[PDB]
């Protein structure tokens, strides 16, 4: 009976309840930058370039 | 259209399962992610992988297990290595409070609110298989929640399936060599569950496979994972003939079927052939005729029993590589032959023997050096008897005066139920002495 | 001190020295953890993944 | 001991290629 | 889940507070900001069973400090790490115990204890899941023992399914420095007995002769003996807040230690112990923990383990180790010294394998072990109780405060009845 | 499909099995890793497959220190790793250690790994056990594993080629004691014994091969050629050849008397062999003269039984039938009265092998020959003599009893041999 | 495999193993610091009969060294390889025994002898396979001779079937050094006698001789005296650490050198021993090795091998050589002295081979023989002990700590009778 939304919460890394899922949503927010650096689509590289 | 479906319930199972699912990956040449290496091409033979996985319909392969226990640490360490991207996130059911070695609170007060989300986990697992042929159970009885949570697993599957085969690979304590101090008290609990709700019952204490590590494949510091390892190999080979074509193909359903005398009596234990070590296995040919003389060597057999002490009821022979079938059948007239090995009278024959062409799996940093010749056993014989006679002389020294008894007691456990678990292990016994005595 | 062999708050213990032949003779006849241990072919000739049989 | 032993025993390799068994004018 | 909340109480016990939470701070990587600096992940998995989050992100440790003179908590707090504790959690009294358990139990004691079942209730609610207290305190001052003891009964009236364990520090006869200390720690073995779930037993004599023997130091200090009890303390707990080969929590060791509800008294023990200048010349491997581990010169306590019999023991590894080793280990000794094993129970040891050591050593071992010569403690106190108070020394202080002499009768004859059934296993025979 | 088993208990049997097996392995051309660079070999060794071949051959002891040194010796990948087998305390020269304290302990995986060679024989023609006697473990074990192996096997014959003392040169005090009881196990547990006295060799070490300081690497490679020339009809092709079993119906006329002693021609140096023809006349006298005995007795004292010689090289059937002759009339040798044909003559084709590094010349023709000859009577007297004059005053016995063993065994082996000889008088007399 | 563990007790005890651990381990190639620095192979196959193994690669002895005077020890740890032994072996008292074997047997030995016994019960319980003890120490003095044979009496008592050596310095009236030897070395003999396997005889007047006289040297003191006995001992084992043609160990030797129990008491010497002048000038060949061996002055006793018949003997030879010239000087030897053999026995001397020869050496040789001359220091030693008893001498002064007179004529007799016994042998004919 892992109970998650348990008030208090601490960062993902320690692993009291609803870890893998935030674990989860945090590397596929490093996973849409790397689409968006393999396509030159980045704002970073626009400012650089102007 | 062949499958099985596996339940890990309790620390034993989980680790036990844990290096068998990292043999079927292997064997079956699927990465740990779930991908297969080389795309789609046609190169691909299906109903392979189906007794063990299931196609999630582009890409990768989902096994068929669920993993069951009431402590967090042994799951987190699964979720948290390699084999994270393989397993389905909520087919890992954990709990938060773990049983602590007590049987009253793993099926009195904890399994009763967990038992509910593994029989629903169960039924998506068997709707999407179409050709269910049985369930693989495992569990150290010498637990809390692998005896509690795995008592009521079995009550709850055989009603709401009713038929279907169940195999349950136990692992029951040494006669003296053990961790615990009070499971004598919890293994007899469990014994009377499992007696009256599951169809093959193996026996694979610890104190034999630490000799044989010690003997055979040379080593003197073994750890759990080298225990392991052992058993997965046993389970590859009793599964081989449902995924591999062979001579002499032999199904789950005619197993039972035939190292079954009486419904009451189906407790066996298995053994394997050849483990030997890297180190010397490359100095010999490892004929046929020598490895299953090694198989029926008492010191060989994974329980720690000693089989001259008993009759031979069935023995079940399953070999696999480039075997011939006259080698075998010149190598059973020759044990017939010998006078150390003696069966019961009401059986003239008993051997059952399966072939199959798909050679042992060698696990890259493993111990064991793979080869072209492996034999698994799993003999029925009346020499099991002596197993149960020692636990209930430990179970009456420590009940003769109610010690650690307030611990069931207080979990909601009745003081009375001790007693009845005492009748059926001492009626299991009159029935194996009974059987044993000839005509 | 007593309590802390490694982990001085700025040490690490050392990296040792000392001849060759005693670390063989050790590897020869030290009982490792896990793999069985070495009992003295290794000809180095012999053909990785060759199964006898 | 299991982050050491069975972790990180695999490797990409030992899958690449991976095969198992399929289904007199004399005159 | 299965967080625990600590309490300390008293001088002695403050001071082993204070020097145990520098332990677990360093082997956790907490520095004295708060702020984590670790450096392997599993560092930090398991933090919540002892730590608390806090805005931004600094870790707090779950732990009340309760007393009666704010002059003790005035010098730990300005200890190193000393900060760590929460501002709020600080809870004392203005008057003082004066050593007297009806002052701390009856008149002071009960006056002050409805503040800090507050804090401790907000504790304890704010925890994911509850795996027990623990307490460290002293049985011969007035506030460690007495108002320390009555927190107990109250805790354990409210969490009933829960786990108290304590770690004790009994007064003995060769290293005394209170007079009245006799009659304060049979006060306190009657209440204790009746709640604490697991209750270990400390000796100021055995730890000096842990440091001049064995460590062979010359200048042994309270810093030093609050030192030896601290890894101990830690190693108890160890494998529930690290993966291991076979885990085992607090409620499994209560299950394979307590046989009977009445007889929960424990001794405990470290190892390896060695000194500076011979830590070159020893070998560490299992068989030598092990002999060292049941060395009677190493426990803690200064009941001899030899003029009885063990009921059961414990012991927990720490380090990377083969599974055989340590279960083949055990079976020998128990072989080898069957005469000092009760026999109306097989295999009466349990073993415990965890995967990370202490920091700096490569293995370590603590030992638990319930054994029968724990009586001789008890004898000895009531021996001194009994002759000061047949002339009635020293019992207008406590007569003073609506105690009565009903109560030390009671308490006197509790003590002896723990004594008369805990020596009767002893000669039980089978 | 013909194989023997070979049994080395002892430090004489390792260190004498160590040379015959160097010799076996460079006779057949294998390497000593065991491979062979590019069927006759099947009576010593068993194919591994692919590859390298592993011989019939297993090695006991109790000591670490010998078996060590062939486990680190260039040999080290030959023999099976788990057949050399290794003790932990020696027996220490002391009989009673050897068969009734430390000995029952490790006669268990002898005779598991003496059954798992044997299952893998079909053919098996018999046992071959080389022990020192005068010895603890060597006498010890040596009877245990006889004793075993007799009701496990039954009909299969066994082999012994046995070392016993010199009469007057040996190195323990107390070997007298327990050579006695020894023997009184091997007499009704082996077929065939061979007597092998280390003075006897060393003197011919001295004549022959002009060595002034033999030691006991020099005698060890003697038997070797000896066992060669013996078994060479098994795995050789010839003219007339001979069987194990062949050898236990011609030299044995009652089934107590067959402790025999033997003999080998042509021994001597290369330095002086190219000197003279080493024509099958001469080299056949050789073989009967007193002084090339192997055995430190006195043939001309006693009569002759039966007499069996193994030729290999390229000798003429013609030529070995005319050299009898003359041994028969020659008139320093006597034959007993009842035994007028007493020759069984065996004809090998191939020469004998030489190893580098050694003494001995290479010749065209060689002759080892196996006598049974009354005068074997001598060397149990002066045995006799030295243990009845320590037992008169009981020396020694105390470590013996300590042990596990009975005070009354030492009468009844001392009995039994007072029994041979009676039995070697009576059948050495004439009708 | 079969190591034996090494103690040494007294001032004589010490000083002779400060000796022999320095041989041993120049001999195996360890430096003071113990670390391995030789070049041979050979050198490890067999260096954990004396030596143990601990972290960083270094090699600890196990030895024991006890005194009741702290004095000799405290020189040792400070002088050259003494940072091998490990401290925690270091056992000593405050008081000394002063030269009485009372004192050092029964007053402060009984109450030393428990932390001695607890650290030799470790040091054997560690072994793999125990082979045997070896013991170094005087009977002329108190602590020496009195400790050593209470620790002989109870480790025999604990293990009754492993060998045991010891290397007896016995008094010599010709150069006597103190004037109560008589007394106490009568009563240390009287409880060897009962429980050591293995006795060797040493005399401070043969070791002046032989360094008067063979060695031809100026100047001995006690450090070439150590030096001949530890090189003595050295090759006595080498062969249990070292490969040969024929292996023998101490339980060989002791079969094959006692007939009957009550004669272990052996005398030994070394060969060969040549003056520093004459080295380029001999001849070393078997022959002349047995030469000196079986030469009278080249004993390590004061006892004349040629006034009385040699029961057994034992050779020990080092270095590369063929088995039949040692077989052929033995015959040699035997025949051409057939008078001073005993006759009943056939065959009286035993050889052994190993192929390792010393240090700077081509060969060498060990003997010990059981000769029935030894009666001669027992005949003497009684002498002077009944003459003093007859007047009751310094009587008071060993009976005022709980001995009395029957003790000493019990050992009186005991001693009479070993001699009358062991001559008796000489006077036997078949
Ligand atoms: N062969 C094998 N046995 C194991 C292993 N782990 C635990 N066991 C056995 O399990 C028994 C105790 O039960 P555990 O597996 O430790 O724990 P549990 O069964 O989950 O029950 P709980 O302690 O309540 O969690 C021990 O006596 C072991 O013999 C393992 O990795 N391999
Ligand atoms: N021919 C020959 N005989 C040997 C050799 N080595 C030893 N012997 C004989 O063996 C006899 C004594 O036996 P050991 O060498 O000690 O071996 P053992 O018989 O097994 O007795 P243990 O010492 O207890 O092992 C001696 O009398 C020697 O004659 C050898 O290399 N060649
Ligand atoms: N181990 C340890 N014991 C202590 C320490 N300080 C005091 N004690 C013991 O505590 C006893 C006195 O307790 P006391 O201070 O009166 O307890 P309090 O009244 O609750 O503060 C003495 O006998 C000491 O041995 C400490 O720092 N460490
Ligand atoms: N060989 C040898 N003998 C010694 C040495 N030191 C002392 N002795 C002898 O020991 C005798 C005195 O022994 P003692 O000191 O009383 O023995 P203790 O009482 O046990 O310490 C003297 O006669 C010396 O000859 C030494 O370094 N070498
Ligand atoms: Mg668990
Ligand atoms: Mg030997």
């Amino acid at each position: 009976m892992h109970n998650y939304n348990v008030d208090r919460k601490y960062q993902y890394n320690c692993r009291i309840g609803n870890w893998s899922e935030e674990w989860e949503l945090d590397e596929y927010k490093m996973k849409e930058y790397l689409k968006n650096k393999e396509k030159q689509k980045l704002v970073s590289t626009d400012k650089e370039d102007r | 259209m062949r499958e099985v479906i596996s339940i890990h319930v309790g620390q034993g199972g989980i680790q036990v399962g844990n290096a068998c699912w990292e043999l079927f990956c292997l064997e079956h040449g699927i990465q740990p992610d779930g991908q297969m290496p080389s795309d789609r091409t046609i190169g691909g033979g299906d109903d392979a992988f189906n007794t063990f996985f299931s196609e999630t319909g582009a890409g990768k392969h989902v096994p068929r297990a669920v993993f069951l226990d009431l402590e967090p640490t042994v799951i987190d360490e699964v979720r948290t290595g390699t084999y994270r991207q393989l397993f389905h996130p909520e087919q890992l059911i954990s709990g938060k409070e773990d049983a602590a070695n007590n049987f009253a609170r793993g099926h009195y007060t904890i399994g009763k609110e967990i038992v509910d989300l593994c029989l629903d986990r169960i039924r998506k697992l068997a709707d999407n298989c179409t050709g269910l042929q049985g369930f693989l159970v495992f569990n150290s009885v010498g637990g809390g929640t692998g005896s509690g949570l795995g008592s009521l697993l079995l009550e709850r599957l055989s009603v709401d399936y009713g038929k279907k085969s169940k195999l349950g690979f136990t692992i029951y304590p040494s006669p003296q060599v053990s961790t615990a101090v009070v499971e004598p008290y919890n293994s007899i609990l469990s014994t009377h569950s499992l007696l009256e709700h599951t169809d093959v019952a193996v026996m694979l204490d610890n104190e034999a496979i630490y000799d044989i590590c010690r003997r055979n494949l040379d080593i003197e510091r073994p750890t759990y994972t080298n225990l392991n390892r052992l058993i997965a190999q046993v389970i590859s080979s009793l599964t081989a003939s449902l995924r591999f074509d062979g001579a002499l193909n032999v199904d789950i359903t005619e197993f039972q079927t035939n190292l079954v005398p009486y419904p009451r009596i189906h407790f066996m234990l298995s053994s394997y052939a050849p483990i030997i070590s890297a180190e010397k296995a490359y100095h010999e040919q490892l004929s046929v005729a020598e490895i299953t003389n090694s198989a029926f060597e008492p010191a060989n057999m994974m329980a720690k029993c000693d089989p001259r002490h008993g009759k031979y009821m069935a023995c079940s022979m399953m070999y696999r590589g480039d075997v011939v079938p006259k080698d075998v059948n010149a190598s059973i007239a020759t044990i017939k032959t010998k006078r150390t090995i003696q069966f019961v009278d009401w059986c003239p024959t008993g051997f059952k023997v399966g072939i199959n062409y798909q050679p042992p799996t060698v696990v890259p940093g493993g111990d064991l050096a793979k080869v072209m010749r492996a034999v698994c056993m799993i003999s029925n014989s009346t020499a099991i008897a002596e197993v149960f006679s020692r636990l209930d002389h430990k179970f009456d020294l420590m009940y003769a005066k109610r010690a650690f008894v307030h611990w069931y007691v207080g979990e909601g456990m009745e003081e009375g139920e001790f007693s009845e678990a005492r009748e059926d292990l001492a009626a299991l016994e009159k029935d194996y002495e009974e059987v044993g005595i000839e005509t | 001190y007593c309590l802390n062999q490694e982990a001085l708050q700025d040490q690490f213990p050392k990296t040792t020295i000392v001849q060759k032949k005693q670390e063989d003779f050790r590897n020869f006849k030290e009982d490792h953890l896990g793999l069985p241990k070495n009992l003295g072919q290794t000809n180095a000739k012999n053909n990785p993944d060759m199964v006898f049989g | 001991v299991y982050k050491v032993d069975v972790s990180n025993a695999v490797q990409p390799k030992d899958y690449q290629n991976h095969t198992h068994v399929k289904k007199p004018n004399n005159e | 889940m299965r967080e625990i909340v600590h309490i300390q109480g008293g001088q002695c016990g403050n001071q082993i507070g204070a020097k145990f939470w520098e332990v677990i701070s360093d082997e956790h990587g907490i520095d004295p900001t708060g702020t984590y600096h670790g450096d392997s992940d599993l560092q930090l998995e398991r933090i919540n069973v002892y730590y608390n989050e806090a805005t931004g992100g600094r870790y707090v440790p779950r732990a009340i400090l309760m007393d009666l003179e704010p002059g003790t908590m005035d010098s730990v707090r300005a200890g190193p790490f000393g900060q760590l504790f929460r501002p709020d959690n600080f809870v004392f009294g203005q008057t003082g115990a004066g050593n007297n358990w009806a002052k701390g139990h009856y008149t002071e004691g009960a006056e002050l204890i409805d503040s800090v079942l507050d804090v401790v209730r907000k504790e304890a609610e704010g925890c994911d899941c509850l795996q027990g207290f623990q307490i460290t305190h002293s049985l011969g001052g007035g506030t460690g023992s007495g108002m320390g003891t009555l927190l107990i009964s109250k805790v354990r009236e409210e969490y009933p399914d829960r786990i108290m364990e304590t770690f004790s520090v009994v007064p003995s006869p060769k290293v005394s420095d209170t007079v009245v200390e006799p009659y304060n720690a049979t006060l306190s073995v009657h209440q204790l007995v009746e709640n604490a779930d697991e209750c270990m037993v400390i000796d100021n004599e055995a730890l000096y002769d842990i440091c001049f023997r064995t460590l062979k130091l010359t200048t042994p200090t309270y810093g030093d003996l609050n030192h030896l009890v601290s890894a101990a303390m830690s190693g108890v707990t160890c494998c529930l807040r690290f993966p291991g080969q076979l885990n085992s929590d607090l409620r499994k060791l209560a299950v394979n230690l307590i046989p009977f509800p009445r007889l929960h008294f424990f001794m405990i023990g470290f190892a390896p112990l060695t000194s500076r200048g011979s830590q070159q010349y020893r070998a560490l491997t299992v068989p030598e923990l092990t002999q060292q581990m049941f060395d009677a010169k190493n426990m803690m306590c200064a009941a001899d383990p030899r003029h009885g019999r063990y009921l059961t023991a414990s012991a927990l590894f720490r380090g990377r180790m083969s599974t055989k080793e340590v279960d083949e280990q055990m079976l020998n000794v128990q072989n080898k010294n069957s005469s000092y094993f009760v026999e109306w129970i097989p295999n009466n040891i349990k073993s415990s394998i965890c995967d990370i050591p202490p920091k700096g050593l490569k293995m370590a071992v603590t030992f638990v072990g319930n054994s029968t010569a724990i009586q001789e403690m008890f004898k000895r106190v009531a021996e001194q109780f009994t002759a000061m108070f047949r002339r009635k020394a020293f019992l207008h202080w406590y007569t003073g405060e609506g105690m009565d002499e009903m109560e030390f009768t009671e308490a006197e004859s509790n003590m002896n009845d723990l004594v008369s059934e805990y020596q009767q296993y002893q000669d039980a025979t089978a």
